[PDB]
């Protein structure tokens, strides 16, 4: 989010600080290491070790959809109580860093074609079941990322 | 101004090239021009004249009578341009008036299918329209609907393309009362895809090559036809079966499985023929065609000598028993029967003969009744699979276990001559069932659900067999209902949303209620379920508590007087039919037997293990016929219900047979049953498809470069810049809270 340059300030989809919900206590400053220019560097770095042309910006991208998942909020539609999500790019800056599928993301995120024996069972789901699940999904992608 | 259009493809695409005529534009004049009730052309054309409050003097322009006529009466006229239309919910004025003219002009041009919203309607034209072959499979192959007219391959494309995309699993249910076109609309999908989803060696009219599996699935009808039709009052040869497909897909999407399923059957007359009616075909064969040598090996007693071959010979028209025991003695060969098995069915002559007489006769002194034939028996489990005394035993005596209490006992005759009756004629079904099993076998993450149902009939002599067939079609119908009117407004509330509710009057539910309905005061079945598990309870009793717990219905009748007779006519959704009530009890019972269900679970041989591995339903305490056939239709229902339910909504033109006639009075009622008006009001309406804004902006941000510059924000407002740079109209979508919903 700091040491952004404007090209991958808007293809790596950078808004600012505390635009994630999910980076608490707002921003907390660091004593003595600037977060801003430490980016700069792990950069750097990279290209030492021979972290590729392309792929540094890749692994850039997964951490920022997992800073993406958290604007995915769901409001108690409170006429099947299984409600489900507002915003896009709560998914879309997700899923444009993800490649998934776009469709099928959301409408596995509400209706999940699961299983229950050992066949194809439809569900939707609930705010509650809806909200604890992308939750799992957005920090389980930072530890397949590590 | 087009191209002249092929005298045969006037039967695809509609007669566009007429007259610029100005008289359809200076008429509009006369601008109280109205759509005014008629019994013989459903609506027709007036002008009011002079407003009496909520009465008009209302003038007809067909006739020029003054009629004085109602606010509400009179209904809004369509524009000339809508003629014989492509889509029914284009029609600006919809009105039932005017939703029911568009199929008049229509089907007299040749133009059948048509698509009404969500549903498609295919009326029956009784003629062989030339629109299949390799040309029709190509022309609309993987085809995105737009590009080929309403017409069926176009069903069946966007079954197998939506279930790689939407990834929905889809099914395909066909619709509409008897001879309307269903068994055939099935059969065609087969012929799709064996061609194209399955898969090819490497790699026309009729010709291509298809594969191994696939060469396979095709050549089953001819046998049962013997083996299962019977000389009755209505028709000396009427079939009396009804079927069913899945197809299941491996990770690349060809066919990998495929699992056919036949549902009820005239299971009945063996033991109980009507006065000059007769008897399963073959019987009256093996005695005519009998050899003497065989007729002391296949173990021949002689004309008449028989229990149950009654009226001694009925002969039949047109028709001799006699050479008639050959060629249904040729067909089984085709799908393969060896001659073991037809020694066999030479003793499944003795078997039907047998089943016949494998029926616990009611045995008078003890009431709990009793297996005749030990032979019978063996002819028969053994052409089972399983074993003949296991069988026997439980047959009689369920030897189940409630707690302690190894639940052994005798069963009635109701109870154990149904559990073999249910037996003897889920031998002539679970048997039919082998005929479907012999099938499967060579045929069985995605599936296609396929189903032809017997299709709405009124014989003079109706009786379970067709108490099924016109519940099946109104239990399909309530299907409809609540997955296209109830459960789809409900949803409308609750994304926030514009729509405003509108209520239908469509749930069909008190005509399935009148049948199905097991608790509150119970209908056909449930009174029957329950008078089937009854000693008090004669057929007679059946249809007194009939009247008992129903009487004063709106949709319910008794008897033409004939309480003698004990019938009762009712109105399902397709009007009216009389159902005779003797022998129905037995027909209501069917209270599967786990400790043969068990022993068909973990059968040994070539038969069996396959079809009775449904072990979920199973008398674990249960079910009868009534109930196991509300159940395996709920198999399927449930199922479906979680599937896509592409319906394929057959109509009839004339109860005559008859090439070209179309009544549309018949039509407009079997409108009514079908629930189509409403049903095209709601898709004329809402949004039939549902999913969020994501499918916009990825799929399409290749399509516009530009559209999302430096910067971004809320993903509808971002997606609605891609959307405005490629002009989608803000009522198009719906962008909701989650959903966008789309229209059609």
């Amino acid at each position: 989010i700091a040491g952004a340059s404007e090209q991958m300030r808007n293809d790596l989809l950078l808004e600012g600080f505390n635009n994630y919900t999910f980076l608490s206590n707002g921003h907390v400053p660091i004593p003595a290491q600037q977060d801003d220019e430490m980016f700069q560097e792990t950069l750097e770095a990279m290209t030492i070790m021979g972290f590729t042309e392309e792929e540094q910006t890749s692994i850039l991208r997964v951490v920022s959809s997992v800073l993406q998942l958290g604007n995915i909020v769901f409001k108690k539609e409170r006429n099947t109580d299984q409600a489900s999500m507002p915003d896009n790019t709560a998914a879309q800056k997700v899923c444009h860093l993800m490649g998934i599928n776009v469709t099928d993301f959301t409408r596995s995120i509400l209706t999940p074609r699961i299983k229950v024996g050992r066949d194809v069972v439809q569900k939707a789901q609930t705010k509650e079941q809806a909200d604890f699940a992308i939750e799992a999904l957005a920090k389980a992608k930072f530890e397949r990322l590590f | 101004a087009q191209k002249p259009l092929s005298d045969d493809e006037k039967f695809l695409f509609v007669d566009k090239n007429f007259v610029n005529n100005p008289l359809a534009q200076a008429d509009w004049s006369a601008k109280k021009l109205v759509w005014v009730p008629s019994e013989k052309h459903g609506f027709e054309a007036a002008s009011i004249k002079e407003e009496k409050g909520d009465e008009v003097t209302v003038e007809l322009q067909e006739n020029g009578k003054k009629v004085t006529l109602s606010k509400d009466d009179i209904q809004k006229m369509n524009p000339p341009k809508f003629s014989k239309v492509e889509d029914m919910a284009e029609l600006t004025c919809l009105n039932e008036a005017s939703v029911l003219h568009n199929l008049r002009e229509r089907y007299f041009s040749g133009l059948i299918y048509t698509y009404s919203g969500l549903f498609c309607v295919v009326i029956n034209p009784y003629k062989q329209l030339p629109i299949y072959s390799e040309k029709i499979i190509d022309m609309y192959k993987g085809k995105k609907r737009h590009e080929m007219p309403p017409h069926i391959y176009a069903i069946a494309d966007t079954a197998y393309r939506s279930m790689l995309q939407d990834r929905e699993d889809q099914s395909i249910l066909c619709t509409g009362e008897s001879g309307a076109g269903k068994t055939e609309n099935t059969k065609k999908v087969i012929q799709y895809l064996a061609v194209v989803a399955s898969s090819h060696k490497g790699k026309q009219g009729p010709s291509f090559s298809y594969g191994e599996l696939e060469k396979q699935l095709l050549q089953a009808n001819p046998i049962l036809e013997a083996f299962g039709n019977a000389k009755t009052v209505k028709n000396d040869n009427s079939s009396r079966f009804g079927k069913f497909i899945r197809i299941n897909f491996d990770v690349t999407g060809y066919i990998v499985g495929a699992n056919i399923e036949t549902y009820l059957l005239e299971k009945s007359r063996a033991i109980r023929q009507a006065k000059d009616e007769r008897t399963f075909h073959i019987f009256y064969y093996l005695i005519a065609g009998a050899s003497e040598q065989m007729r002391n090996d296949l173990l021949l007693e002689g004309f008449n000598n028989y229990t149950f071959l009654s009226n001694g010979h009925v002969p039949i028209p047109a028709q001799q028993d006699d050479e008639m025991f050959q060629e249904t003695l040729e067909a089984m060969t085709i799908m393969g029967f060896t001659e073991e098995e037809q020694t066999s069915i030479l003793r499944v002559v003795s078997s039907v003969l047998q089943l016949g007489n494998i029926v616990f006769k009611k045995e008078r002194n003890t009431d709990q009744a009793s297996m005749p034939d030990n032979t019978a028996a063996q002819k028969v489990c053994h052409l089972m699979g399983i074993n003949v005394t296991d069988f026997t035993r439980s047959i009689l005596t369920p030897r189940i276990k409630v707690g302690r209490d190894v639940v052994q006992k005798a069963q009635t005759k109701e109870q154990a001559d149904f559990a073999i009756e249910a037996l003897a004629k889920a031998k002539f079904e679970r048997l039919f069932r082998w005929i479907l099993t012999r099938v499967n076998k060579a045929l069985d993450a995605s599936f296609l659900g396929i189903l032809d149902i017997a299709g709405f009939e009124i014989f003079e002599i109706n009786s379970f067999e067709q108490l099924c067939i016109n519940y099946t079609n109104e239990k399909l119908q309530q299907l409809f209902n609540h997955t296209m009117f109830i459960l789809e407004q409900e949803e409308y509330q609750r994304e926030g949303i514009e729509w405003n509710f509108i209520d239908f009057g469509l749930d069909l539910q008190p005509c399935i209620e009148l049948i199905e309905r097991p608790t509150n005061p119970p209908g056909v079945l449930a009174l029957l379920d329950e008078e089937c598990w009854f000693p008090k309870a004669t057929d007679t009793s059946f249809v007194e508590k009939l009247i008992q717990e129903q009487g004063n219905h709106a949709k319910f009748q008794k008897s033409k007087q004939l309480k003698d007779k004990t019938e009762f006519c009712i109105l399902h959704y397709a009007g009216k039919v009389t159902y005779n009530a003797s022998a129905w009890l037995t027909k209501n019972m069917d209270p599967l037997n786990d400790n043969v269900t068990s022993l068909l679970n973990q059968s040994s041989d070539k038969f069996v293990a396959d079809l009775w591995k449904d072990v979920d339903r199973i008398v674990g305490l249960f079910r009868t016929v009534g109930q196991l056939y509300k159940e395996q239709l709920t198999k399927l229902m449930t199922t479906l219900r979680n599937t896509n339910p592409n319906f394929v909504r057959c109509i009839i033109p004339n109860h005559e047979k008859r090439a070209g006639k179309l009544d549309a009075h018949l039509v407009l009622e079997q409108l009514r049953c079908n629930g189509v008006l409403e049903g095209i009001r709601i898709c004329r309406q809402g949004f039939p498809n549902r999913i969020v804004f994501q499918e916009f902006r990825q799929r399409y941000e290749i399509l516009a470069a530009n559209a999302i510059p430096k910067g971004f924000m809320d993903g509808k407002q971002a997606c609605i810049l891609m959307i405005k740079a490629l002009e989608l109209d803000p009522n198009l979508y719906r962008i909701g809270q989650s959903k966008i919903f789309f229209r059609t």
